[PDB]
């Protein structure tokens, strides 16, 4: 719904540390594991990163 | 080290002490407790002091109790950059059979998870207590002859006491 | 799908069991002695417990080689390090104390 | 960090300047880079790193749609995270 | 005074799943089988999450929600198949 309560302006995004912040360094939440902002992350065959938010894997 | 104490001192390693008599530490043999020491891209340290590296894809395991079995602790690399040189440490999991058999697990932030659940800090149950530190990093200790130290970013140690 | 081979046999997840070695932890002859992690099994076709992988081969017998400078050895087979000679009995190398 | 002039020839690499444009030969380790005037750089480079040479001109090989092979090794579909 | 008694605690207990028991304590907090947890707990059917980030909301299933018992205003949601 909409609700009530105590938000930040549209261009910042909420972080766990109670302060709100951009998407640029809004980190990743991948399998449950938080990921910094600059992640390059592999196994021999996955490849993935962290870019803004989203976590951008291949094969 | 290249400076002069008088007689009768007793200068101490982190170890044990010693005592200048006769131009001639002496020095006890009593046990101390080791390191091992997980660090940087793929940097080891064992608990006899050595210094190597191993730069492997997979899941090691970093220590275990192996005449009894109280403990057992697996290491899980990753490639962790562009280049290939560069496996660094995601998680840990540990599994102590003292306890349900149960296996905890340290997340790549500083966050836990025992047998899938994830947790709040602290965790008292009987004899592990997993707290955080400076508020950065987490410390399991199991009984008082076990230590451990956070695997967010990979900077894993222990603390293993004479009794291993 | 796939019926997989004569010389193992098809393993499912119990519901009740949370201890579903099954397919994640296929044991080797590394990873015998070695302990292992598992959720859950997998639909995977495990060789029976009384044998185990070997280089895309479930040989039966546990006789399979004792490793050393990333090379085969079978059982019976010595080898020479320093002024000791060294045999592997059973899994494990057995060398002398001179 | 030190700006030196032209023609320039150390280390067994003699940077030239052939047809008003800019040249950089290193036949020693076989190369030949050059730039023109409106900036287009190319690189002829010789037999001897054939399907070896991995980088962002791809490696020499015969084929042309294997040619994105990440530091890693990976063959990808993209043409930019590559 | 004597006419002040407010909420506590509240205890779940879905026998559905593993016949545990939930336990939504004085603070934001939430306790399954004595072990505390951290917020998500997507297990099967249950989830739990901050609302806020001040306030508690579990939800079985789409049949069943509830709401903050921390300083006591427990609430729930029973739709008509009850
Ligand atoms: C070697 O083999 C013998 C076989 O009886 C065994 O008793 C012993 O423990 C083994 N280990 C060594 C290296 O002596
Ligand atoms: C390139 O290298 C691979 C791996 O060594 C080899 O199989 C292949 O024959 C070489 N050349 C070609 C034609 O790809
Ligand atoms: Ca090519």
């Amino acid at each position: 719904a909409c609700l009530e309560g105590c938000f930040c302006p549209p261009g910042l995004y909420m972080d766990e540390r109670g302060d709100c912040v951009p998407k640029a360094q809004c980190p990743c939440y991948y399998d449950g594991e938080i990921f910094q902002p600059e992640d390059i992350f592999s196994d021999h065959h996955t490849m993935c990163y962290c870019e803004d938010g989203f976590m951008h894997c291949t094969m | 080290s290249g400076k002069r104490y008088p007689p009768g001192t007793s200068l101490s390693r982190d170890c044990n002490t010693c005592i200048c008599r006769n131009s001639q530490w002496i020095c006890s043999n009593e046990e101390c407790p080791g390191e091992c020491l997980v660090t940087g891209q793929s940097h080891f340290k064992s608990f006899d002091n050595r210094y190597f590296t191993f730069s492997g894809i997979c899941q090691y395991l970093l220590a275990r109790d192996c005449q009894d079995h109280s403990f057992s602790i697996v290491i899980e690399t990753v490639q962790c950059a562009d280049d290939r040189d560069a496996v660094c440490t995601r998680s840990v999991t540990v599994r102590l059979p003292g306890l349900h058999n149960s296996l905890v697990k340290l997340k790549h932030g500083a966050g836990v998870a025992m047998d899938g659940q994830d947790v709040q800090l602290p965790l008292l149950k009987g004899d592990l207590r997993i707290q955080h530190t400076v508020t950065a990093s987490v410390r399991l200790s199991y009984g008082e002859d076990l230590q451990m130290d956070w695997d967010g970013r990979g900077r894993l140690l222990v603390k293993l006491s004479p009794v291993y | 799908s796939l019926s997989c081979r004569p010389p193992m046999v098809k393993l499912v997840c119990p519901a009740d069991n949370l201890r579903a070695e099954g397919l994640e932890c296929t044991k080797t002859c590394q990873n015998y002695d070695l302990e292992c992690m598992s959720m859950g099994c997998v639909s995977g076709c495990l060789c029976p417990p009384g044998m185990v992988r070997h280089e895309n081969r479930c040989v039966a017998l546990e006789r399979c080689p004792c490793f050393h400078q990333g090379k085969e050895y079978a059982p019976g087979e010595t080898v020479k390090i320093g002024c000791n000679t060294c045999v592997c009995q059973d899994r494990k190398w057995n060398c002398t104390d001179h | 960090d030190q700006r030196v002039s032209m023609p320039y020839a150390s280390k067994g690499l003699y940077l030239e300047t052939e047809a008003g444009y800019y040249k950089l030969s290193g036949e020693a380790y076989g190369f030949v880079a050059r730039i023109d005037g409106s900036g287009n750089f190319q690189v002829l480079l010789s037999d001897r790193y054939f399907n070896k040479t991995c980088g962002l001109c791809g490696n020499f090989n015969i084929f042309a749609e294997d040619d994105f092979m990440t530091q890693e090794g990976t063959l990808t579909s993209d043409p930019y995270d590559f």
